[PDB]
RNA sequence: AUCGAGAGGC
């Protein structure tokens, strides 16, 4: 449940934000049914946005990640493709090292 | 294609009546979208549009060769001594229709080629056609009417579908599946079988 | 004259016609070219037989040629097409036969113009099958060359057809078709640099409009009713006869449309 | 219009494609990368003609 | 006679050449605004002049027209499609057994030519047809 | 650098700062100095960074420098998918590469480790240490020509 | 690697690809060749017996035909070959393997599969022509073309393997991407030039070109809607007719700069319930963007509700465009006189600023600003400067653009264009470059053997003030050449080593499947993450919504 | 490789033009726009077919066989 | 290779009826006729005739493939008035001015002399 | 191992019907439907064993049940019927 | 099913904008000085010159499909020279007792204020838009 | 026919990652064909004179 | 079947 609590916190936050009572009554201006309309369809919504399980996210990442790396075209720093091989591949001479100081 | 990079394949045949006309009446052999102009700035190619009108209309040859001082604007200038738009548009009526088009059209002679590559050439279709040997897979090649290969990189994406069933077919209903005798004992298939 | 649609002949010749059509709609106008185009019949060669053939040109170039040649067609309208008639392949009553033998002799190159065509078939007296010639010196189209010891001897079947199936079949080109040449209508934009009117040529159809007053205003309920036209022939079928026939033609598709409402 | 330049070999006919190479016997002068415990390099690629 | 000489790559980085015979005419404004801009060269002391520049191409290049108006990547796609163009190869393709040949009916000589199509025979055997085009949305097609 | 920060009224105002940019790493000794933020400091060293900062802190530079190469091209991939590569780079004790010397050393089965690279080295090594594999790998079942455990073979059906 | 993690296999087929405006998006357009070449098992139940026994008696040579049958025994019976082809006496139980036919569920692919959106299942519409046909708007997640593509097909075998393509991986399904939780399916270059040039104010409609686009929507209520001028002539506007595309029930707000609600130049977007209220429809609204018209009509209305949408838009708008036109000339290319000296009297003051600049360093007056040498700032400086004048001429240019221009008109719509391709084509192509720097010295001190030693002049370096439209002179020629190499080397390499990184990063991450728990685990249970995402949500179906909490005065926030 | 009997674009035969062509332009001894002009040949779709015409048929002739 | 024989663009085939007629679903007074092995020629003249006739309130035609030669044709009309009534009155008119315009055009051509 | 069951009241999985068991339970029925096997819906004009599988689905006449599985080696059987789908 | 709104205004600002057969004219009303509009007026039909003084009547009425006039039996709700119909998108509540309602006549724009019109201009998409000259 | 007589092969590499050898360079001018060249793999190795 | 070369799409 701690960890429910912590999945569902943010949007949580945009729930109390959206549907704050000054809001609800002011800003919009729903009526009862309405307003219970609105909670079915947002738990509705919620629970069909749940993944689903035994998607093979694995594959989905690295796809995700690779096809807009292969559109990856061409002021200080190695970017790009150059860099993602630095990172991926681990680099322990890379060819920019920085160091942002505050 | 045209001498510029400007490949493609064709779409659709249209006889005569339904292609789009001038008053002239005169019809496009080809037609091409504007959408591949201005992503790869292939102005020769409209300069050429333009410099073979003027030729083919004064019977004289066109000077394209590269480092002269032909400009577009005294290619413009004889084009209208030769009482069309100087830029190369004209109105052109809808062929379907009969009513003109809103917008002028960009339209002229310009040399095109047919390139070595043609569809009857490259389609090919299998369905349990001829095996290999050792694998047992199908052969390589359309020449041998074999089949595509399922490569891996498609077996990914299959699996980020998650179409297992479909997986499992593509690699033993579709290829080289065979069944095997193995000893509860030793995990081999060494098991001499006489199934009759 | 009769009431309803105007025709007023600008000019007219054997090989073209220049005329002006008032009092139409658009759309018919246009069905009118589209079938002046492709839906009216003519007679083009459409089976060749090869016997001999020791040119420089394949066997399917030189009939690809003969098809393309211009048959006169006048009397079409008595042959009949030969998927309607009733012959094993072909007969008199479907089709025609010409025949094409001839030799490289001279030591000069020796040319092959249409006129060495002869007709085999029985004509039954209908002006039909004449290969078209408008050439000065009195040959025809240039349909191959041949080297001293060079020959070429074939067989051409002309059947009846219309240009959607081949365009070999296409009784008139280049169709002059016009409205409007002020744009009264504002049926199209005008792309422009700095004058529209200094940077397009003025139709030569501008002529036969009186100009408009540039402060009166949009004539918003007027619409196009006043067209300009030039029918060119090959010469298969004389003009009058392309713009007739073709005027029939979709008479007689709006006849077999009203047919088979009365059987439905 | 033919223009030579090609052999034939068995019916087919081949052309002998240019092979590009680094000339001989010149003098070239390369920088070693860092961590190369020598610094230059002089070489010259004898190569009896 | 001394008219003429060759240079390589070597020996050329011991000269000045010039681009045009018209950088040897003297100078002492009012130009066409439509041509490009060709910086003054500045330089006087020259010893050779290109024969004409269009000749740094190839054979495939020099077919192209107008490629100082392209993107040269779009120069390098042609070169190697003009290659894939079919057309007469020779004029005894009907004698020479060849395990694939691709002729075409009417080949049409451009009406577009460089100058260096005349050295390259295109203009008798050429590989396209002037084809009439229109740039145009019709049906999507 | 213009960053935003809160106003004492509340709304987020811009208040620029100076920021010093290096051309080399020592992050242990650079963080220790006086007259800086010890807790703002940044490197593209990453490793550096899990040297000294512990592995948390790499999986969020790790992660950071991912989004900066993809946002560079003007692009964008959702949180969870860089999320899950930076992870799985993470999860073992610290930075494990996606190379042949990287994950493909671990005890992930036997056949789904040779069908990336190095196969029959792998195979010798398995059949040396009389290695057991689970075939609950994908490419375990996809060699063995099975429904593998994926989404549609996830689970069982019986009846009822 | 080349036999049993990926093989050659049977029921596949290959073609080139073009495009048909006619064809629904989970259509594909598969030749009359190949439906009589592919086969699927189709078992004899009192349902399908009569269709059957008509297709095994329409034979294999022509379609909808039939090639095999597989009796109880388990002998295969050839229907090219055999006596009894005629009378054949199908008993239940029985195979059939008949052709494909429509709205069959095939799996179509394009080399290289990047993505689970590169195989989609499509539905069959057998066509004539020899070529694969797909909906224009299909195009972006396989990333094709129709300059001689060629793509795959597959035949399922199995009625679970048809339900697993046609539920999971269906083109309507895939049309939001979990990656970057949008849509990767969108309105494309005609059609949206096209919906932009509609859906002008200046854009009205008479009422025969009403009817027919009327008629052209297929799920049409039947219902002419009132037009919007009405005393003078009975006028529609181009938006009013295209609304009729929308379902209703479509709400769509969007503001862009100066977004009045009076919107005095039809900016934003404003949607109401299948209506549109204000805004020209470009790519912002239509696009495969986050946010857009299809994002929304897929989450509230759904899948094949958007597909149907994807063709009702573009076959009214391909009608218009159809009877409107559309070119592009050269004319789209000339600035006027004025604009063309304005920009070379730009191009001077650059090279005037480069001069100064150029001798002050020679004079060595420069200041030596830290952690770069003198030769470094000079360069940089220079750079800079071409730079700016390259874009402050392309400014130049696209500002004496009118809007008749169909370059400009491209542009407006997003189609295809870009701002630095105008600049480059009409103003100035720009300074060339190779790693990084510009043209080297080649030769001892010099660029070219044109050139005297040691000329760090705009031009001897690099620089082309000459526009594709004005021409590039012999030495521009060979630098933009040279960097144009650099360019295609730099493709042809970045496409190897993405394909390798992609190929590692798949075989790394293969087994991490969100297991019934919500643990994202591997083969091993090694658990990966906790909540997937760290919210356990699909990546799909979630937007980008502001946090009204975040930022404002507090005092905003009290009241 | 000899003369198309009709203009791809409209139709307008022209295959019985060519050796007119070459005699106006040598009897006559006239500038190719002029001799296509005196042909009847206005549409430069027409005028291209005649001009950019390459008879490679005489080439072909000269070979004996 | 696929190519369809060019005659099906006119030629009807296997019981082809020319004209299908179809109750439209949701409309009042309408109907749909799919004309087979026709084109823009024939479709674009009858649609523009019935919008002349006053007691027509739809009349539009679409060519749903360009592949094919065939087009719909939908018609909705005033109560008491079955559309092919208004589809015959069309086309008779259509008819009857083509004759007019044949017979016009053979007077100007005989009086027109070269 | 032994009987590693769940009692039907403690179970943590999602009630909903994921849309891969979805796919696979249709998936199946129309592979039952394929061959002759009776069917529990009034078929109301269907032929497609799909269809007939999906309005078997809607009406919930589907006699299958989901073994769920833990990365435990514990499972869960869930009946289609009380399976929700949406 | 009757009017309601109507008023007199004199011409004030006339603007084509990129525009080339509509023009956006800011008017105000006649004899009060404190209720003004702006409109989106298509001037290929109906020409708009400044300083005009045009009537401008809002109606209700005079769903269904569209028909056009079939005779001259139909019996126009309209002797006026320039006829519109839209949609009211939003009512702005300008001030206290000034409100502001916006129109869109298939994207030409309306923008009306004052406080003479409030108990008839409701949320309807039912808007018809008359000018006489 | 031409381009192929006028090609140059340039073996140094078949795969590999060489940005230098493939370039065109300042001295090809007037030699090599800056534009005529194989697309992807061997970019710039195969030159036509 | 092995090896080699050329080409297509990104
Ligand atoms: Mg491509
Ligand atoms: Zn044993
Ligand atoms: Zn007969
Ligand atoms: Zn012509």
């Amino acid at each position: 449940q701690n960890a429910q609590r912590d999945a569902v916190t943010l949007f949580c936050c945009l729930l109390r934000s959206r549907l704050a009572t000054r809001r609800v009554l002011q800003e919009y201006r729903l009526t009862k049914q309405a307003f219970d309309w609105v909670l079915s369809n947002i738990e509705a919504q919620f629970l069909r946005s749940v993944v689903h399980p035994g998607e093979m996210v694995g594959v989905l990442a690295a796809q995700s990640i690779g096809e807009p790396a292969t559109q990856m075209t061409l002021k200080k720093v190695t970017s790009g493709v150059p860099r993602l091989k630095e990172i991926l591949n681990v680099a322990k001479n890379m060819k920019t090292p920085s160091l942002t100081v505050y | 294609a045209s001498r510029h990079g400007q490949k493609g394949t064709i779409g659709i045949t249209y006889r005569r009546e339904d292609m789009p006309f001038t008053a002239e009446g005169i019809v496009p052999d080809l037609i091409i979208n504007p959408h591949a102009i201005p992503s790869r700035m292939t102005v020769a190619h409209l300069i050429e549009c333009l410099l073979s009108k003027v030729a083919a209309l004064s019977g004289n040859e066109g000077d394209a060769s590269p480092f002269t001082d032909i400009t577009v604007e005294g290619i413009s200038k004889l084009l209208r001594e030769h009482g069309y738009q100087s830029r190369g548009f004209e109105v052109m009526y809808n062929g379907h229709t009969g009513k003109k088009l809103m917008a002028q059209i960009f339209f002229g002679p310009t040399y095109y080629q047919r390139l070595r590559h043609m569809v009857d050439d490259k389609i090919h279709a299998r369905a349990r056609g001829p095996m290999q040997v050792l694998t047992r897979q199908p052969v390589e090649g359309r020449s041998r009417d074999g089949g595509l290969r399922f490569g891996e990189m498609e077996r990914d994406c299959m699996i980020a579908h998650g179409a297992a069933s479909f997986l499992k077919e593509r690699l033993m209903e579709a290829s080289d599946a065979f069944r095997v005798h193995i000893c509860g004992i030793c995990g081999l298939m060494t098991v001499i079988a006489k199934l009759n | 004259s009769e009431e309803g649609p105007q025709v007023k002949i600008r000019e007219a010749s054997k090989d073209n016609v220049d005329f002006i059509l008032s009092n139409v709609d658009l759309a018919m106008a246009n069905s009118l070219r589209r079938v002046m185009i492709a839906e009216i019949p003519t007679l083009a060669i459409d089976s060749v037989e090869v016997e001999t053939n020791t040119t420089v040109l394949a066997d399917e170039f030189i009939a690809h040629r003969l098809g393309l040649i211009p048959l006169q067609s006048m009397d079409i309208e008595q042959l009949e097409y030969s998927r309607d008639c009733f012959c094993e392949d072909h007969c008199d009553k479907c089709s025609v036969v010409l025949t094409l033998q001839a030799f490289g002799e001279s030591e000069s190159t020796t040319n092959v113009y249409s006129k060495d065509l002869v007709i085999v078939s029985n004509l039954m007296g209908r002006n039909i099958g004449h290969p078209i010639i408008q050439d000065k010196e009195g040959n025809g189209v240039l349909i191959c060359k041949l080297r001293k010891g060079q020959e070429l001897k074939l067989t051409c079947v002309a059947k009846k057809g219309i240009a959607k199936e081949h365009a070999k079949w296409g009784p008139a080109a280049a169709i002059e078709f016009e409205y409007d040449p002020w744009n009264k209508l504002k049926h199209t934009d005008y792309w422009y640099e700095q004058d529209s009117a200094k940077e397009w040529p003025q139709s030569k159809n501008c002529e036969y409009e009186d100009p408009p007053n540039e402060g009166d205003p949009f004539d918003y309920k007027a619409q196009a009713d006043t067209f300009y036209m030039n029918v060119e022939s090959v010469g298969s079928i004389p003009v009058d006869q392309v713009v007739v026939r073709g005027i029939d033609t979709l008479q007689k598709k709006v006849a077999s449309i009203l047919l088979a409402l009365t059987q439905m | 219009f033919d223009m030579g330049g090609y052999f034939i070999i068995n019916g087919s006919e081949k052309v002998l494609i240019a092979q590009e190479r680094s000339a001989g016997n010149i003098v070239q002068v390369f920088k070693k990368a860092a961590p190369s415990p020598i610094s230059h390099v002089a070489e010259i690629r004898s190569a009896l003609e | 006679e001394g008219l003429v000489e060759y240079i390589d790559a070597e020996e050329e980085e011991s000269i000045l050449i010039a681009m045009q015979p018209e950088d040897l005419e003297p100078a002492e404004l009012d130009v066409d605004p439509a041509k490009r801009i060709r910086v003054s060269h500045h330089a006087t002391t020259f010893t050779h002049c290109e024969i004409h520049p269009s000749m740094i191409l190839g054979v495939a290049a020099s077919i192209i027209p107008f490629p100082d108006h392209n993107q040269s990547p779009r120069n390098t796609y042609q070169s190697a499609m003009g290659k894939q163009a079919m057309g007469v190869f020779l004029t005894n393709y009907n004698v020479r057994m060849d395990t694939m040949a691709n002729i075409l009916y009417y080949p049409q000589k451009p009406l577009g030519t460089t100058r260096a199509m005349e050295y390259l025979k295109f203009r008798e055997l050429p590989a396209g047809q002037n084809a009439i085009v229109a740039i145009a949305c019709y049906s999507g097609y | 650098y213009d960053r935003k920060v809160p106003s004492p009224t509340g709304e987020y105002v811009k208040e620029p700062e100076w920021v010093l940019e290096t051309d080399g790493v020592n992050l242990s000794e650079v963080m220790t100095v006086p007259g800086i933020d010890p807790t703002r400091i940044y490197t593209n060293s990453f490793i550096d960074i899990m040297e000294v900062l512990g592995i948390e802190a790499g999986r969020a530079a790790l992660y950071k420098e991912v989004y900066n190469v993809i946002a560079s091209d003007g692009s964008y991939v959702n949180y969870r998918h860089m999320a899950l590569l930076v992870d799985v780079m993470t999860t073992q004790g610290g930075l494990t590469s996606v190379t042949r010397h990287g994950f493909n050393r671990s005890n992930t089965g036997a056949l789904m480790r040779c069908s990336f690279e190095e196969t029959v080295e792998i195979l010798f090594e398995a059949g040396a240490s009389a290695e057991l594999d689970d075939c609950r790998g994908v490419s375990e079942n996809v060699i063995l020509g099975q429904m593998a455990p994926i989404g549609t073979g996830a689970f069982d059906v019986m009846i009822d | 690697r080349g036999n049993l993690m990926g093989k050659r296999v049977d029921f596949s087929a290959r073609t080139v690809i073009s495009g048909d405006p006619n064809l629904e998006l989970d259509q594909v357009g598969v030749p009359k060749s190949i439906a009589k070449t592919l086969t699927y098992p189709e078992v004899v139940t009192p349902y399908n017996i009569d269709r059957l026994t008509q297709l095994v008696r329409n034979g294999p040579n022509e379609h909808p035909g039939a090639k095999y049958v597989i009796r109880d025994s388990g002998d295969r019976i050839d229907l090219r070959y055999s006596k009894r082809a005629g009378d054949i006496q199908l008993q239940y139980g029985w195979k059939v393997e008949r052709h494909i036919m429509d709205n069959d569920p095939v799996l179509f692919n394009r080399q290289p599969s990047l993505h689970k959106m590169s195989m989609m299942a499509h539905r069959v519409k057998v066509i004539p022509y020899s070529t694969f046909r797909l909906n224009l708007s299909v195009t972006s997640p396989y990333n094709a073309d129709f300059d001689g593509d060629e793509m795959n097909l597959h035949v399922p075998q199995s009625e679970e393997t048809r339900a697993e393509l046609s539920q999971l991986c269906a083109v309507p399904l895939q049309i939001v991407s979990p990656q970057s939780n949008k849509p990767c399916m969108g309105i494309v270059q005609d059609t949206l030039c096209g919906i932009r040039k509609l859906t002008l104010r200046d854009t009205f409609i008479e009422l025969d070109q009403v009817l027919n686009m009327l008629y052209w929507v297929p799920d049409w209520d039947g219902v002419i809607p009132t037009p919007a001028i009405i005393k003078p002539k009975p006028l529609w506007s181009g938006k009013q007719i295209l609304s009729v595309a929308i379902p209703n029930g479509i709400h769509l707000q969007r503001f862009d700069e100066g977004t009045t609600l009076l919107s005095p130049k039809d900016n934003g977007m404003l949607i109401i319930d299948g209506q549109i209220i204000f805004g020209v429809v470009e790519k912002k609204t239509v696009g495969s963007s986050n946010g857009g018209l299809i994002h929304v009509v897929t989450r509230e209305k759904g899948p094949q509700v958007c597909a149907k949408l994807f063709g009702n838009i573009q076959k009214v708008v391909n009608f218009w465009l159809l009877h409107n036109g559309f070119s592009t000339g050269i004319g789209d290319t000339i600035a006027d006189g004025p604009t063309m000296r304005e920009i070379t009297e730009t191009i001077a003051e650059a090279k005037k600023k480069v001069l100064d600049v150029t001798k002050e360093a020679q004079a060595n007056l420069l200041t030596a600003k830290h952690g770069m040498t003198l030769r470094e700032s000079f360069e940089d400086n220079v750079v800079r400067f071409l730079n700016e004048a390259r874009d402050k001429a392309g400014r130049l240019a696209e500002v004496n653009l009118k809007d008749l221009n169909n370059v400009k008109q491209m542009v407006m719509a997003g189609s295809k264009g870009s701002f630095i391709n105008i600049a480059q084509m009409s103003a100035c192509v720009g300074q060339q470059s190779v790693e990084g720097k510009r043209i080297a010295f080649g030769f001892v001190d010099r660029t070219l053997p044109h050139f005297s030693k040691d000329d760090y002049s705009p031009e001897s370096k690099g620089f082309v003030e000459n526009s594709y439209l004005r021409g590039l002179t012999p030495q521009e020629f060979f630098f933009h050449a040279m960097g144009g190499r650099e360019g295609l080397i730099d493709t042809a390499v970045k496409t190897a080593e993405t394909g390798y990184i992609q190929r590692r990063l798949v075989k790394a991450l293969e087994d991490i499947m969100v297991h019934y728990d919500n643990t994202t685990r591997n083969s091993l249970g090694n658990v990966i993450q906790f909540i997937y995402g760290e919210d356990g949500m699909d990546a799909a179906h979630i937007e980008k919504q502001s946090l009204d909490t975040i930022g404002g005065s507090d005092a905003a926030f009290e009241k | 490789m000899i003369v198309p009997v009709r203009c791809f674009s409209c139709g307008k035969v022209v295959g019985d033009k060519w050796e007119s062509y070459l005699n106006l332009l040598q009897e006559d001894e006239l500038d190719e726009g002029t001799a296509l002009s005196r042909l009847g040949l206005k549409r430069y779709c027409c005028r291209r077919m005649i001009l950019t015409h390459v008879d490679l048929i005489e080439k072909f002739l000269r070979y004996n066989p | 290779m696929n190519a369809p024989d060019r005659f099906e663009l006119f030629l009807l085939g296997e019981g082809e009826s020319k004209l299908k007629i179809d109750p439209d679903t949701k409309a009042p007074n309408a109907v749909v006729i799919t004309f087979e092995k026709e084109d823009h020629t024939l479709g674009n003249l009858i649609r523009a005739e019935l919008l002349n006739d006053r007691k027509v309130l739809f009349a539009a035609y679409k060519v749903e493939h360009p592949f094919f030669a065939r087009f719909k044709l939908r018609i909705q009309t005033t109560e008491g008035y079955d559309p092919k009534d208004a589809l015959k009155n069309a086309c008779n008119s259509i008819i009857n001015k083509l004759g007019a315009l044949k017979t016009n055009f053979e007077t100007e051509w005989n009086l027109q002399t070269l | 191992l032994k009987e590693k069951a769940i009692p039907k009241d403690q179970r943590a999985t999602t009630p909903y019907m994921t849309k891969y068991e979805r796919a696979r339970i249709l998936g199946t029925r129309a592979l039952q439907i394929s061959m002759n096997a009776p069917v529990f819906v009034d078929l109301e004009g269907e032929t497609d064993p799909l269809r007939i599988a999906m309005k078997e689905l809607a009406e919930k006449k589907i006699p299958l049940v989901i073994r769920r599985y833990l990365p435990d080696g514990s499972f869960e059987d869930w009946s289609v019927e009380e399976l929700i789908v949406d | 099913s009757n009017t309601l709104f109507d008023d007199i205004f004199q011409v004030s600002e006339v603007d084509p904008g990129r525009y080339n057969k509509v023009c956006r004219i800011e008017a105000a009303s006649t004899t009060q000085d404190q209720c003004k509009l702006t409109l989106d007026i298509n001037v290929e039909l109906f020409p708009v010159a400044a300083q005009d003084s045009l009537t401008v009547t809002i109606a209700s009425s005079l769903t269904r499909s569209w028909r056009p006039p079939q005779a001259g039996d139909r019996s126009l709700a309209d002797d006026y020279d320039y006829v519109m119909y839209g949609t009211a998108y939003k009512f702005e509540e300008v001030s206290k007792d000034l409100i502001a309602v916006y129109y869109s006549f298939g994207g030409l724009l309306m923008r009306l204020e004052g406080n003479y019109r409030n108990l008839n201009n409701l949320k309807q998409e039912n808007a018809y838009l008359l000018i006489r000259r | 026919t031409l381009s192929h007589l006028r090609r140059t092969n340039t073996p140094i590499g078949r795969d590999g990652k060489l940005a230098k050898p493939r370039q065109l360079h300042n001295t090809h001018w007037g030699l090599v064909c800056p534009a005529e060249t194989p697309e992807g793999q061997a970019c710039g190795l195969v030159k036509n004179l």
